[PDB]
């Protein structure tokens, strides 16, 4: 029933409130505390049907910004979860100033804050999935353009291949970093970064059997068919390796019934 | 951004349920 918490990011964020709930709980299981008065929760319900509206108005923005259709399914639904889990929370504060031992109320008090905390979890979830996807999309990028190499016959077009591939690399490599800090697994975050990591010394035999290729082409010697045939091979290791990055990725994310 | 509301919503929260013990327990 109880969320649960996929990134470190959303742990350190939810996983307080959570706690809080619980302590709640455990203490309204002793007799010196269950039977005292609710205090008037009118005020601080107040700050959170601000911070609620707040966090919808910047969901709102966020939906409104984006191109990934998975948000802008997604989202939505999350909205309406919390907003209704708000509604309970400003119910029962009502219900609480005029009688301060309802335990009906107090349900509704116990109920709302675990709406919010599993609606906030899922939009967090959401936003975290569609990160991911940033993340793949790149990877794809690179594996479209390690495709490239088949029509690069000319020393020119080598230069620009390495011009265009060398960054694009650097970028996937720091995003997978940033990745590999965000999951709760250590067998994701190793697997993540040892293929990276075989990408990157990859590159500069991709890079050297293109220009074998090049200057055999050129210079003609006759091993013409060798050197393409080990540049294939390369961009094969290559594009398995991203494509395992990319598994990986979405093993550590779909989470979520939703889209 | 995104991540700060959600900060601003676990904190009002959390506040809520601290404001919701008893005065004094």
């Amino acid at each position: 029933h109880m969320p649960v918490f996929h990134t470190r990011t959303i742990e350190s964020i939810l996983e307080p409130v959570a706690q809080q709930i619980s302590h709640l709980v455990i203490m309204h299981e002793e007799g010196e505390v269950d039977g005292k008065a609710i205090p008037d929760l009118t005020a601080p319900v107040a700050a959170v049907q601000a911070a609620v509206s707040n966090l919808v108005r910047v969901g709102k923005e966020t939906v409104q910004t984006t191109e990934d259709q998975i948000l802008k399914r997604d989202m939505p639904p999350a909205f309406i979860k919390v907003e209704n889990a708000c509604t309970k929370l400003v119910q029962a504060a009502q219900m609480l100033q005029s009688d301060p031992y309802s335990v009906p109320a107090r349900d509704y008090l116990i109920d709302g804050s675990r709406g919010i905390l599993s609606g906030t979890s899922d939009l967090l979830l959401t936003f975290d999935e569609a990160e991911v996807r940033k993340i793949i999309r790149v990877c794809k990028g690179i594996l479209e353009y390690l495709t490239v190499a088949e029509v690069v016959e000319t020393m020119e077009d080598l230069v620009t291949y390495t011009k265009n591939l060398g960054p694009g690399m650097t970028k996937m490599a720091k995003m997978i970093d940033e990745r590999q800090q965000e999951l709760t697994h250590q067998e994701h975050r190793v697997m993540l970064v040892n293929s990276m990591n075989t990408v990157k010394e990859l590159l500069p035999v991709l890079i050297s059997a293109m220009k074998i290729f090049v200057t055999t082409k050129n210079s003609k010697n006759q091993g013409i068919e060798e050197a393409l045939k080990n540049r294939n091979f390369t961009v094969e290791k290559m594009s398995a390796e991203i494509n395992e990055i990319i598994r990986v990725l979405q093993l550590t994310s779909w989470d979520e019934d939703a889209w | 951004p995104l991540l700060q509301a959600a900060k601003g919503l676990a904190g009002a929260v959390s506040e809520l349920l601290r404001s919701a013990q008893p005065a004094s327990a």
